[PDB]
């Protein structure tokens, strides 16, 4: 029962902190920003089963 | 699980616009009539619990019970039909997209096939 | 899981001593777990009393496992039928009789023989037929 | 020896935990908690978390104050127990210290110990990053984003604290 | 407790559950659980008794340990993956710890010891809230993380829950403890299908919530917390005890009542995955719940127990407060089987 | 004769 | 994983064992809960600092806030228990059974 | 009244005033307490509740005419006077039913005081009912187990309600009470033994008067002093009982008490505790028969306002 | 002596119904220990956690 | 009333699994079943053997 | 009514039921394959959204 | 009720009570 | 008959009106929705 109210109403209540590659203050990069970005881009829209 | 992650599913939407293609549930559907019967039973039980005349008291309240149950049942039936139709649509699409996994089988008449006879003696 | 792998790896009806040792290890482990739960839930008055209860439960479980494995393997050897569930049934009834002896009660012995033997025969049948107690989700 | 300040502090942390976990009288367990909080502050400062560590020390220093007062009021005993006043407390303390010493020597000597996860004995200095943060304290900038990015966390935490005050009042009403 | 404060605390509990069911970040889900605990503790002690305080303390301790374990699991998953999102859990030890914590929150055996004590200590209304609403958040979190769950651990906990919930209830003469053990058994039923199909868990949760609401509201209407107190109800309000008998039969799972459909669909789904021994054992063990349900029914409605003289005064007066949703709850709990195919709406 | 209904002794067992 | 992670996880395990193994007083078990919270803070802070997860350096502070909320709840319950029984001993929470 | 009303700001404290008080005039049998209670209610402008009887609940429910003894009470005071030690158990049935009636009357008086703010004068109360029980037990009319059941019911129930502010005890010596009983001429009353009245007086003075005096002040008047009702009202008017519960009570406790008092069934919930004493335990068959008879009584089949037999109309839309 | 009593009224009842009911009753007495001590069943939580960690990885 | 109760109700309450009771129960309950199994199984197996060997007469046995 | 009515109705009922049985088995197979592979609309478990990632120039070049 | 048949008598008092219940002499019973 | 006025007494005409009107509105809304959906189905599927 994950009512995606955030996605329905376009509210970024908590997704901003979900990943290390998201926007951070003063564009401070994460220690693994490149790897996280590559992994997220690879596993986007293909489903968890495939992405695994 | 299953249909929860279906691509294109808008969150917290009871009936997608795609469902409108499907025929609406008929207002004489047996399922909707049973929902109305449940509403009537609810009204009778309410009267019994409050110690009112069971079958004659509160006709407005019983009418509200029946109408609310039928009203919710109509949409519930529509959503159920939409979900089953989505299941069938996806199943047929998957069968078409994966011919090898669902191969056509050679049809052998009973004359050709050999089935052992077990005598009941 | 290593103990279960040890019991399974020995071929049925062969190396009866090793099979009995594996069954004894399994029984001892189960007895130790039961003793831990008993000590926690029902506290023992003294450390010596707790040790006595642990020893009693562990020995009963180990004796049950050893008798089951020994009788099952010996029956498989003598009958020479390795995959028959009747061997497991005989082992289970022997284990139930051992439990009755340890509890010093005939009724416990007979009820245990019936139920435990039937369960062991069912386990052997599950081995043969591939029955899954826990099934991987496949839908 | 200064090459492994972090390990020494973490061992002191585990010892403090073995102290307050063996459950002496709440006073000496509070002593253990204070010592562990200070050592954790040391570790976090060694990793670059000065604000976070100091905040933990400050918050636990105040928290253990109320615990000390409560103890002298409710959790009081005529002969308060030290880690050498009962065979159970001393048993727990000795077992905890021995378990530490065991894993400590095991991992330090063995190249790769694996208790439940896999741990490498190489000093913590290895993992540290070679980048530069410039004119900034990344911990401070991240902790300050609670007001610019974490409006939702601020809302939730503020409501939780107000409801906590209400909850304490109701739980202590006592009818 | 001032009614405004009570409304605020109940809204806080519901908001914590909503945060659990609405957040994609592990930290916020844990925050929702913590808010639920904070709000719930005063609610359980709305009536001040030593028993209420004992129940609140036990509940607080168990839920705090569960929350600490859940946070440790979250931190371990972060250490090994760097992800805060609720999704597949990338470390098996973290998954085991998280399953243990969520089971403890749900009261799944071998973490069931607190449920009957807490339920007995608190009032019938606090019991209703504890056994219906509180179950929602951990089940939601388990449903979201169902894929990562090791099926063996969840199934072991479910089977143990069924067995224990059945066994303990046989020995109970207190209605609240009976309800607690039946809740344990039904929760074991719900978690059994979590590895296989989550929609079945949702359907069982809904049917169980309807039945438990009906039962608790009926007990509140009869003001009975023991079997003997419920026995007198036939003299004052027979209809209540008759509907209780019907609801108990539904809870036992007897066809054609609505309690049958959740067991039916769980068995079907388990069988599709080649699970045959587990469904058979679960169905057979459900008979004990049926046994103590039938004993309660015998005491309440089927047989007329001796009353007391002072009940004659109670005959004259009528129940002041009306629970509006009770009749619909009874009807749904008992007469919804002919409408099972509608289990694709929540789908 | 009348249908047996629980006595005080029967009730006390519960 | 470096050894400091080992030590901190060991501290959490020890605190959990302490909480699950009560002796007499309730205050000691609440202190074990607070110790578990401290260990969790240290682990989270170390992870977030080593991985330079800047927007996650606030999570430890929220964890501490809710840890203190939990501590306040525990003490407010302990006070009522002491009032009703005269001691914080856990053996007095015995009215509810099973 | 409801929680929503309290949220809106319906507060009991504002309605209560100095007049708002619960006055209980107690005394031995034929002590003249009724006359003084009526005079006090009239002079102080307080509602007067006549002493609870077997059929008080009948007075408060339905038509208000007394119902048959079988349907309401299953006890006779005349039977108690004629046969104090009957094997039927009539003595303790009467005592428990009277305690239930007095509990209901106290609940109704508190509801009146908290809803309208007018004071209430009561002839005896749930706090004084134990006097008769102790006399019965001392004289052997009732067993010890009956006393224990009465104690359990009183302990569970009486604690919830607030005690009266003013207790007025009219004291008449027992022999004069015997002469009064003879003069009144009721045949059943004449059989009352002197020891029973003496034990009533002993219970009152030894236990009730001291316990009541602890909470607040008790005005003890002799029969001659009681006759001067104006002097009693003046004494009441110049009482200052700052000590006691009512000054402590605030709006929250008043909301709880008003909610309790409004729900009569909740008030009487523990009067039916499942303690199977032979005196007060009714068998299943007799219970079913009597309940069916009660249901057949006019105006009792359905909830009030829905009984067509007694002239209710518009049930279909009601 | 045999069909009516030894089998129908004694042995069949003992085999299927009575024995199962007795086992269930004993298990119910075990589960409902009626001790309700936090110290006792919280230890069981520790045992369960350790056993889970070992058995289920 | 006593005769009927003793002949129906009192039996199990005043029964104790004993050597005589257990052995007699075993013999008279399961013994006959295995005797009849032996008999019928042997007869049926012989009949099946004869049918297989084509050495049984069913010339007009057309109603089974 | 005549036997032809029942004959034809039995034929229709049989066709409907056989189609339903075949569809049920097909659905079972399809669900199994989708769950094993994850290549279909069903059993598509969530993954992190690539929109969340920030591609703006960072503080340090090597990112 | 005591009139109903009961367990096997072991004490002599139980034998006398059984004989009284069955309307028999104690020696005969 | 009753000395205390019945709590229900005479019908609550506001309550009765609101109940009946809500029922009527729900039924009218359902009928309009059914007609609209039938039109949409025929339109999209010809």
């Amino acid at each position: 029962p994950f009512f995606d109210v955030q996605k329905r109403l376009g509210l970024d209540l908590d997704r901003w902190m979900t990943i290390q590659s998201a926007e951070q203050p003063h564009k401070i990069p994460g220690r693994c920003h490149a790897f996280e970005k590559e992994w997220i881009e690879c596993a986007h829209g293909i489903g968890g089963i495939r992405a695994e | 699980t299953m249909m929860s992650g279906r691509p294109g599913r808008v969150p917290l939407q009871f009936l997608p616009n795609e469902a409108r293609s499907l025929p609406p549930p008929k207002l004489t559907d047996p399922r909707l009539v049973y929902m109305g019967f449940l509403g009537y039973c609810s009204g009778l039980i309410d009267n019994a619990i409050r110690r009112r005349p069971v079958v004659s008291a509160g006709l407005h309240r019983q009418l509200l019970y029946v109408t609310s149950f039928v009203f919710f049942g109509y949409y519930l039936l529509k959503r159920q039909d939409y979900m089953y139709a989505l299941r069938d649509h996806d199943m047929f699409a998957y069968v078409k997209s994966h011919p090898e996994d669902f191969p056509e089988k050679d049809k052998k008449t009973y004359g050709e096939i050999l089935e052992e006879f077990h005598p009941v003696r | 899981k290593t103990l279960l792998h040890k019991y399974s790896d020995i071929p049925e009806g062969t190396e009866c001593h090793r099979k009995a040792y594996a069954s004894t290890s399994i029984g001892g482990a189960t007895g130790l777990i039961v003793s831990a739960y008993s000590i926690a839930l029902k506290p023992p008055a003294s450390f010596l009393e707790g040790v006595a209860r642990t020893g009693r439960y562990t020995f009963t479980s180990a004796a049950i496992g050893a008798i089951f494995g020994l009788t099952s393997c010996i029956s498989a050897q003598v009958r020479e039928k390795p995959d028959d569930p009747l061997n497991y049934f005989i082992g289970g009834c022997a284990g139930g009789l051992t439990l009755g002896a340890r509890t010093r009660s005939y009724g416990i012995g007979a009820a245990a023989c019936a139920y435990m033997g039937l369960t062991a025969a069912l386990v052997k049948m599950g081995q043969l037929e591939g029955w899954q107690v826990f099934a991987e989700p496949k839908v | 020896m200064t090459m492994y300040i972090a390990f020494i502090l973490s061992t002191i942390f585990v010892i403090g935990f073995v102290g307050f976990s063996s459950k002496p009288s709440p006073i000496y367990g509070g002593l253990g908690l204070i010592v562990s909080g200070g050592v954790g502050c040391g570790i976090v400062l060694n990793f670059g978390g000065s604000f976070l560590g100091l905040m933990v020390f400050l918050i636990y220093l105040g928290g253990m104050l109320v615990v000390f007062g409560y103890t002298t009021a409710m959790a009081t005993e005529m002969y308060p127990e030290v880690w050498v006043s009962n065979k159970t407390v001393f048993g727990a303390f000795v077992s905890g210290l021995m378990m530490e010493f065991c894993m400590v020597y095991y991992a330090l000597k063995e190249e790769e110990v694996e208790i439940i996860f896999k741990f490498n004995g190489l000093g913590d200095w290895v993992i540290y990053d070679t980048g530069d943060s410039g004119f900034f304290s990344e911990e401070a900038m991240g902790i300050a984003a609670l007001y610019s990015y974490g409006t939702w966390l601020v809302i939730v935490t503020g409501w939780s604290l107000l409801i906590g005050v209400v909850v304490i009042m109701e739980i202590t009403r006592g009818n | 407790m001032n009614p405004i404060i009570y409304t605020t605390l109940i809204m806080t509990v519901m908001s914590g559950t909503m945060l659990v069911m609405i957040s994609s970040h592990w930290l916020l889900i844990w925050i929702g659980f913590e808010m639920n605990l904070l709000a719930m503790i005063p609610v359980l002690m709305k009536n001040f008794n030593p028993r209420a305080t004992e129940a609140a303390t036990k509940y607080f301790l168990t839920q705090a340990t569960a929350s600490m374990m859940l946070m440790m699991a979250i931190i371990i998953n972060l250490l090994y993956s760097g992800q805060w999102t609720i999704t597949k859990m990338f470390n098996p030890v973290a998954m085991t710890m998280m399953t243990m914590a969520l089971a403890m929150k749900l009261g799944l055996s071998p973490f069931h010891f607190w449920v009957p004590e807490v339920t007995q200590g608190i009032s019938l209304q606090a019991g209703l809230l504890l056994l219906t609403w509180q179950k929602l958040a951990p089940l939601s979190v388990l449903c979201q993380i169902s894929q990562s769950i090791n099926p063996n651990l969840m199934l072991t906990m479910a089977m143990l829950s069924i067995l224990i919930g059945g066994w303990g209830g046989l020995n109970q003469t207190q209605l609240r403890k009976i309800m607690a053990y039946s809740s344990i058994a039904h929760m074991g039923w719900m978690t059994a299908v979590l590895p296989y199909n989550t929609t079945m868990t949702i359907l069982n949760l809904l049917i169980y919530i309807t039945m438990t609401l009906a039962m608790f509201m009926l007990l509140i209407h009869s003001s009975a917390t023991t079997t003997l107190s419920l026995s007198h109800t036939w003299n004052k309000m027979p209809v209540i005890t008759s509907l209780m008998m019907v609801t108990l039969l539904s809870m036992g799972g007897l066809p054609p009542l609505s309690g049958f459909m959740p067991k039916w669909m769980i068995i079907q789904e388990m069988t599709k995955n080649e699970s045959i021994i587990m469904p058979t054992l679960m169905a057979m063990t459900a008979l004990l719940n049926l046994y103590f349900y039938m004993r309660l029914a015998y005491s309440s409605s089927l047989t007329m127990f001796p009353s007391t003289n002072n009940m004659k005064m109670k005959w004259q007066f009528e129940h002041t407060k009306q629970m509006k949703l009770l009749p619909t709850m009874i009807v749904l709990s008992t007469l919804v089987l002919p409408m099972t195919p509608a289990l694709s709406s929540l789908n | 004769a009348r249908q047996w209904q629980p006595d005080v002794e029967w009730a006390e067992q519960f | 994983m470096p050894l400091v992670y080992m030590n901190i996880i060991m501290a959490f395990a020890i605190a959990l064992a302490g909480l699950l193994m009560y002796r007499s007083h309730l205050m000691s078990s609440l202190l074990c809960l607070e110790g578990m919270m401290l260990s969790l803070f240290i682990m989270s802070t170390l992870i977030i600092l080593n991985t330079h997860f800047t927007l996650a350096n606030m999570m430890p502070i929220i964890l501490l806030v809710f840890a203190a909320c939990e501590a306040a709840l525990g003490l407010s319950l302990l006070v009522m228990v002491s009032n009703t029984y005269g001691t914080d001993y856990v053996q007095n929470l015995n009215l509810l059974q099973c | 009244y409801g929680p929503l009303a309290f949220v809106l700001g319906e507060r009991t404290t504002r309605k209560l005033t100095e007049t708002s008080k619960v006055i209980t005039v107690d005394g031995n049998i034929c002590s003249g307490k009724g006359r003084l209670a009526r005079e006090i209610a009239e002079k102080l402008g307080l509602r007067h509740f006549p002493e609870a009887g077997i059929h008080y609940a009948d007075s408060t429910t339905g038509d208000g005419k007394p119902l048959d003894v079988q349907l309401s009470g299953n006890c006779s005071l005349e039977k108690f006077y004629d046969d104090p030690k009957s094997n039927d158990g009539n003595s303790y049935r009467l005592q428990s039913w009277l305690y239930a009636s007095r509990l209901l009357q106290y609940a109704d008086a508190l509801e009146h005081l908290l809803s309208t703010g007018q004071g209430v004068v009561l002839e005896r109360s749930i706090y004084s009912d134990f006097v008769f029980l102790e006399a019965m037990y001392r004289q052997g009319f009732i067993r010890k187990q009956c006393v224990e059941h009465y104690n359990e019911v009183k302990k569970v129930t009486a604690c919830e309600y607030l005690p009266p502010h003013v207790v007025v005890y009219v004291d008449v010596p027992v022999p004069e009470i015997q002469s009064r009983i003879q003069k009144k001429g009721n045949p059943h009353e004449m059989k009352i033994t002197a020891a029973y009245l003496q034990d009533i007086e002993n219970a009152y003075k030894k236990t009730f008067l001291p316990e009541m005096s602890e909470k607040c002040e008790v005005l003890q008047y002799s029969a001659r002093e009681a006759e001067d009702a104006e002097k009693v009202v003046e004494d009441i008017e110049y009482l200052k009982c700052d000590k006691g519960p009512w000054p402590d009570q605030d709006d929250r406790t008043f909301h709880r008490l008003r909610m309790l008092v409004q729900n009569k069934l909740e008030v009487l919930n523990y009067t039916t505790i499942p303690v199977y004493l032979p005196e007060i335990t009714i068998g299943a068959h007799q219970s079913d028969r009597v309940f069916q008879k009660f249901t057949e009584l006019p105006g009792r089949k359905y909830s009030p306002g829905y009984n067509e037999d007694v002239g209710d109309k518009w049930i279909w839309l009601k | 002596k045999s069909a009516s009593s030894l089998l129908d009224l004694i042995w069949l009842e003992t085999i299927l119904p009575k024995t199962t009911s007795f086992i269930q009753m004993k298990m119910s007495i075990m589960v409902s220990n009626q001790k309700g001590l936090i110290k006792l069943y919280f230890l069981s939580f520790l045992i369960t956690i350790m056993i889970s960690m070992t058995l289920f990885n | 009333i006593r005769w009927t109760y003793a002949r129906s109700a009192n039996i199990y309450p005043n029964f104790r699994p004993t050597p005589k009771t257990s052995l007699l129960g075993a013999l008279f309950g399961i013994g006959p079943l295995f005797f009849w199994y032996y008999v019928f199984k042997t007869d049926r197996d012989k009949k099946e053997k004869l049918i297989q060997e084509g050495k049984l007469d069913q010339t007009f046995n057309i109603s089974y | 009514d005549g036997p032809e009515k029942n004959y034809e109705k039995t034929m229709a009922i049989l066709q409907i039921e056989a189609e339903k049985a075949e569809l049920r088995l097909k659905e079972l197979e399809v669900r199994r394959l989708m769950r094993a592979r994850g290549d279909g609309p069903w059993y598509q478990y969530p993954t992190i959204d690539k929109a969340l990632i920030d591609h703006s120039p960072k503080t340090t070049p090597d990112n | 009720k005591d009139m109903f048949p009961g367990p096997y008598p072991k004490t002599p008092e139980e034998r006398a009570a059984a004989a009284k219940k069955y309307n028999m002499r104690v020696e005969d019973y | 008959f009753y000395i205390r006025e019945p709590p229900h007494g005479s019908p609550d005409w506001l309550k009765v009106g609101l109940t009946l009107g809500t029922s009527v509105f729900l039924w009218i809304y359902l009928i309009k929705q059914h007609k609209e959906d039938v039109l949409e189905y025929k339109r999209r599927n010809g």
